[PDB]
């Protein structure tokens, strides 16, 4: 269905013209909004593999210390000097339980980003489709106003340009819709206009939350790296005692 | 720099484009996404399926830009001053992509204008589409 | 790099190209659109105007031998690196043809095929020939 | 590939580069000279002016991780294809980064090394680093062809 | 399009080059032939050996052209109208080569101007050298 | 040594200015002259190893017919079936004698082009080295004229521009040298000047002769190809009658 309420005056026509331009500019806006969050979802595959590795290097640093502590099991039993060669291996396994902890975080964040991005795409296509559709109905309303039995309305619709607003936001659009409450609330577009405002607002809420989960994910990979350094240098540390001792008890 | 002879050929060839401008633009873009799939990334919020109306819509917007550019061949930088900024500062399209669409536009015109797409015209159209690309890349 | 459905449309269209002349139409078009490319063919004689370039029997002639190389790569799609290996030595080690020029000629061929076949040179078949000409460009610039 | 005399000058100069900062100087310079590359780093924060970019801790940080890849591939010159293989998947099939941008960053690194070493970055050593950066560009764009 | 800010940086950086113009030119060319050996083909009749006087000579001719281009930044196409024709119709240099010398000129200026070649200036010099290349490539069709 | 004869008047200074520009433009000229003949020398090895394979394909087409004539040997000189093989094989070996003949031509032309190009490079280097060395001596002569007590000579040398003549030829240069017979015959440059005129003339004589040896070459490879087609279709013809028994 088309918009039944006609453009009463020259000032009303001018608002509808800016509205046809705002609704057109929704197409550009969502694209620019969604795009960086898609770049972030592209790195989740790579950043997960980095975590499975820090775990692999961790498990291996644990196994190098677990073999080094096995060699010095039957050399000093409940003695004084060998109480130290077991301490670094304890530091090594404790550091791993932290590596294994942060890797679980990276995993959950990867799944969160995927789910958020897949979601935001639907909000950007949804805002786009409802954008372009409603602008058609507004253009037709202006096209009728170019025929209007009123000379001031006929000239305002004529002077009025077919343009696209490049700086559209959820705010600027609601502001353009406030100018024409009769169009804003007309049954032919009423829900479509309401569907854009929500879709745009949810799309920004998602893009921001993707930047957020990434910040949490990068923190975990740095913390997994800190503990891998702590594990390796505790492995190679008291495991140094394993090369110096070849003796028999 | 477009010669009076180059200018005549453009105007004449785009003159033959006429009524079908919108269908052509849509084909140029569809050819671009298929041949160079990394171009699709700038449209994540678009329905890029075969014969989409989003692509049909965008197609006309790209062609009417070119129809305006032809009309204002002598003062092309001011004619497209709007887009040269939109592309540079808002979309941040890599300049290497302007070369790809320009070629798909030539592929479109070759397939549809058997008579007019002659070697003399092929040169003048590529000369022109390079000039259009230069304008759009001018604000980086 | 090509899908069996693409390999099907590609070898289909190629069996319909006039081998005798489509080569000279691409090679001539290169020397007309990108004139600096004439520095390699100064012995070709008359190259002053597009009608003097298109008319040149040497251009149409060499055009046939160049397309013949394309007809070979279009048979040997699985192994392009080796097919064009001997030519890579001539175009890179001896003549030093900047690889973009190969790319330019490649796109010009695609333009000629579109000009000839028309509505038969559909976006997906263009997409497949693009893969081919990109391959033939890489296979030739392999020595770099 | 490189000559044993070039491999000698290359690994010489590289052992003198401040790994901690020369990476951020190249990455920052890329986003300053070729601004469109910024679409790839909108989460980095403030990038509005060259001094905001150069100052950006995220830029200097990420700069160190990209130079680390350069330090990696400079060791295995005989096998660059495999060294950068994991990264090729990220830059090509995931991010969809145009290969010329790798080339642009490569030339920017060469500009940074010249800016830092001066008369030590002689025409023949420039020539050798050029071969290296060309290789690292190809190895990364391997997933395209 | 070079901004008033870009223009100031060029003039300032090439102002610091001064007498060393024919020095940095010979360097830029020597760097170009070594990095991109494909470029040597346009000079078959030249002695391209290390520290050649032919290359030293050509170097000054290339730099004084650039010194003129800086002086006439606002009207660069007419300033180099002579060369844009020489390169295009007489030499037939492939345009892809103008990109290569332009980079080697930046490599030269980075090595010699430690203070001057800042990120702000690096951008403005590359924008300028691209504009010089654009002028020289303008008569190829 | 430097030029001893001083510039007498404003018209003399003007000729020396153009002659300098001419001598400068010699480097450009030789480069543009030599370059295409170098592109032609680059295709010699490709074309030789192309001729080598036409001979190999020829010899093989001969051996396929030589084996096909050995099988049909067990027959008299009466059967149409037995005689068509023997006759096609004769056509096949005769065609090879001309493949083998044209390949000798290709070989000699390849050696001729190499020798010509290697030669022309030295001419082009010699003309530029001598063309640029003498221009130095002429510039110094103009530099001394910028000091002259004549008000007219000092001003003419001052107005005089440091340029490079892009359309230099052997003709245009000799013509510029004719304007100043005192400079042309000065012992400091006299022979250097004569060395440019000869070097330039020999460089054009070589570049043209390279364009000629290549047409005479390409003709031979086409004629070797025509006879390879004539051999193969007479050889495959002999193989048609050999499987028939
Ligand atoms: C032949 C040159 C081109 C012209 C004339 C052109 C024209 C334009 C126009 C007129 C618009 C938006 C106008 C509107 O909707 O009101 C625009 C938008 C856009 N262009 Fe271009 N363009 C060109 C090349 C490029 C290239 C090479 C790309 C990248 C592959 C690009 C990607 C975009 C994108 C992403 C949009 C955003 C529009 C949206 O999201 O709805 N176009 N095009
Ligand atoms: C891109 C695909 C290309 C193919 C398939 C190709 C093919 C070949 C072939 C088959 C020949 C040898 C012809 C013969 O036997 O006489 C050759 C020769 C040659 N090609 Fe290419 N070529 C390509 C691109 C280039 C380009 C871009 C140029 C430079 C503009 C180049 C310049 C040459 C030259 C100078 C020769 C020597 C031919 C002669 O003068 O006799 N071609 N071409
Ligand atoms: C050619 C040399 C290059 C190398 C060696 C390289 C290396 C890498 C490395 C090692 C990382 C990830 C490191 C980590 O997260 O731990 C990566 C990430 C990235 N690279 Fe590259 N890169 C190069 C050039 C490019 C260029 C030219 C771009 C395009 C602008 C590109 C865009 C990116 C992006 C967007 C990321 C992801 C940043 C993030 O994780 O949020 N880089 N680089
Ligand atoms: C980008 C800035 C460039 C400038 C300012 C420049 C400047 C010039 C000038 C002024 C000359 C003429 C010298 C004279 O008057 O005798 C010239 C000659 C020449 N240029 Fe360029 N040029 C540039 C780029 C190129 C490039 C990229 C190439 C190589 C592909 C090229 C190759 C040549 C050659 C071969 C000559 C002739 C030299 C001779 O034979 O004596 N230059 N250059």
């Amino acid at each position: 269905g088309e918009i039944k309420v006609e453009l009463e005056d020259s000032d009303d026509v001018a608002a509808a013209c800016e509205l046809r331009a705002q609704l057109a500019g929704v197409s550009i806006a969502s694209g620019i909004l969604l795009r960086p969050a898609v770049i972030r979802n592209a790195t989740t595959e790579f950043s997960r593999k980095k975590s499975e590795d820090i775990l692999a290097k961790g498990g291996a640093a644990v196994e190098r210390a677990s073999a080094a502590v096995d060699r010095v099991s039957g050399l000093d039993k409940t003695n004084e000097t060998a109480q130290k060669v077991r301490k670094a291996a304890a530091v090594a396994h404790h550091a791993l339980e932290h590596v294994k902890e942060e890797v679980e975080i990276v995993a959950k964040k990867v799944n969160e980003i995927i789910e958020l991005t897949a979601g935001a795409t639907e909000h950007a296509k949804g805002a786009k489709a409802n954008g372009d559709a409603s602008a058609v109905k507004v253009s037709n309303l202006l096209a009728r106003a170019k025929e209007s039995e009123n000379q001031y309305v006929k000239e305002a619709a004529e002077e009025c340009s077919e343009s696209t607003n490049y700086d559209v936001t959820a705010k600027s659009l609601a502001a353009a819709l406030d100018k024409l409450p009769g169009v804003k609330e007309d049954n032919a577009v009423k829900t479509t206009f309401q569907s854009i405002l929500t879709s745009l607002d949810n799309l920004d809420k998602d893009v921001k939350s993707v930047e957020q989960r990434a910040e949490e994910l990068e923190t975990a990979l740095e913390k997994a790296e800190r503990q891998l350094e702590k594990a390796e240098k505790a492995a190679e540390e008291a495991e140094t005692e394993s090369s110096k001792v070849e003796t028999e008890s | 720099v477009l010669s009076p002879a180059d200018k005549t050929n453009v105007k004449a060839a785009w003159g033959k484009v006429g009524a079908h401008a919108g269908e052509y633009g849509a084909e140029a873009l569809e050819r671009m996404f298929l041949s160079f799939p990394t171009t699709k990334t700038y449209f994540p919020h678009f329905d890029l399926s075969h014969g989409s109306a989003q692509v049909k819509g965008h197609g006309k917007k790209v062609a009417d830009a070119l129809t305006n550019a032809v009309a204002h061949v002598d003062d092309m930088p001011n004619a497209l001053s709007a887009l040269s900024d939109l592309h540079a500062h808002k979309l941040r399209v890599d300049p290497v992509n302007f070369k790809l669409l320009s070629h798909c536009l030539l592929v479109t015109l070759a397939a549809h204008l058997p008579a007019e797409f002659t070697p003399a015209v092929h040169a003048s159209l590529d000369k022109f589409l390079a000039s259009v690309s230069t304008v759009l890349t001018s604000k980086y | 790099h090509l899908t069996p459905e693409e390999k099907s449309a590609v070898t289909a269209l190629w069996g319909k190209v006039n081998v005798d002349e489509v080569g000279g139409e691409a090679l001539g078009r290169l020397l007309v659109v990108y004139p600096w490319t004439q520095r390699f063919f100064e012995s070709f004689g008359d190259l002053s105007t597009p009608d003097a370039v298109m008319g040149n029997p040497k251009v149409k002639a060499h055009g046939k031998k160049v397309l013949g190389a394309f007809s070979d790569g279009l048979a040997h799609l699985d192994n392009l690196k080796g097919t064009f290996a001997t030519l890579s030595e001539l175009h890179c080690d001896k003549l030093h043809v900047d690889p973009e020029n190969f790319r330019l000629l490649g796109n010009v061929l695609v333009c000629v095929l579109a000009h000839h076949f028309g509505k038969e040179f559909t976006p997906p078949v263009q997409a497949a020939y693009q893969k081919v000409v990109a391959g033939v460009a890489n296979a030739l610039a392999h020595k770099y």
